[PDB]
């Protein structure tokens, strides 16, 4: 037993590139919270997990508040629900297992996915002509949003 | 500053690019610090009493009007004055250097008027 309770450097390995791994993110979704994993591998990568590593399960599933681990799924959309929070956690594990080596990982990501571009409307209505006027606002305070089509 | 416009005599349901043209000066040599300088565009009724940012049923536009210029060269700018149910408007600018209050340093007097039938 090393008995190193303190007084050292602890951990000495790096998550470098040029290796088959997993990457979970979120983009391009219309007002209903989701996620999107990505698998940049080759030659029959195996199944993977997607746990719900929360304290009280605010990042809920639809009917039963499940984790629903995938199987040979690279990109999907975990259409969750929202039981009153603005922060989460997600322990994600993936048995890679390329060739004669049971390759695994466990990344405990912390994605929080409240909306940003909070948009309100107003119409005006004249005789046989019609106009909307759209209000555009950022749901967070003093973190800015750039915007380049509408 | 000059103000280059398409027409002064537009009907109601029509879209107009407005084009201000600004000329930074030799006597910008006092500062050089904020190369970016924030203007505004304010719309007056050609009686008194300018319309608010929420120009409801009067004039319509694309984006916030603040629309920065350089202290470098002849920058241009634009809006899209989608007119609605009006007559005899007025456009003029001011220069604000920053975003805060009491940042405003000059008020130009170039007042191009247009009519709406």
């Amino acid at each position: 037993c090393k008995e190193s309770t303190k007084v050292l450097v602890k951990q000495a390995h790096n998550l470098n590139l040029g290796e088959y791994a997993l990457e979970l993110k979120s983009v391009q979704s219309d007002a209903l919270e989701s996620l999107q994993v990505e698998v940049e591998v080759q030659k029959n990568i195996g199944n993977m997990k997607n746990l719900p590593v929360s304290f009280s399960m605010d990042e809920i599933q639809a009917r039963k508040r499940y984790n629903t681990p995938f199987e040979n799924v690279r990109l999907e959309y975990y259409l969750l629900d929202q039981i009153t929070a603005f922060d989460l956690i997600i322990k994600t594990s993936f048995t890679k297992k390329n060739d004669q080596g049971t390759f695994g990982e466990t990344k405990k990501v912390r994605i929080q996915c409240y909306l940003q571009l909070s948009v309100s409307v107003e119409d005006i209505f004249k005789k046989d002509i019609f106009f909307f006027k759209f209000l555009l606002n950022s749901s967070v305070r003093e973190e800015p949003v750039i915007l380049y089509s509408s | 500053v000059q103000l280059l416009l398409d027409e002064p005599k537009v009907k109601v349901g029509e879209i107009i690019n407005l084009k201000i043209i600004t000329e930074p000066t030799s006597t910008c040599r006092r500062k050089q610090n904020s190369t970016v300088n924030f203007l505004d565009i304010v719309i007056f009724d050609s009686k008194t009493s300018k319309i608010l940012p929420r120009s409801n049923r009067r004039i319509l536009y694309n984006g916030s009007l603040t629309k920065p210029i350089s202290t470098t060269k002849v920058s241009e700018i634009n809006l899209e004055i989608i007119p609605i149910e009006k007559g005899r408007y007025e456009f003029s600018v001011c220069i604000s250097k920053s975003n805060n209050q009491d940042g405003i340093i000059q008020f130009d007097s170039e007042n191009v008027i247009l009519s709406v039938i």
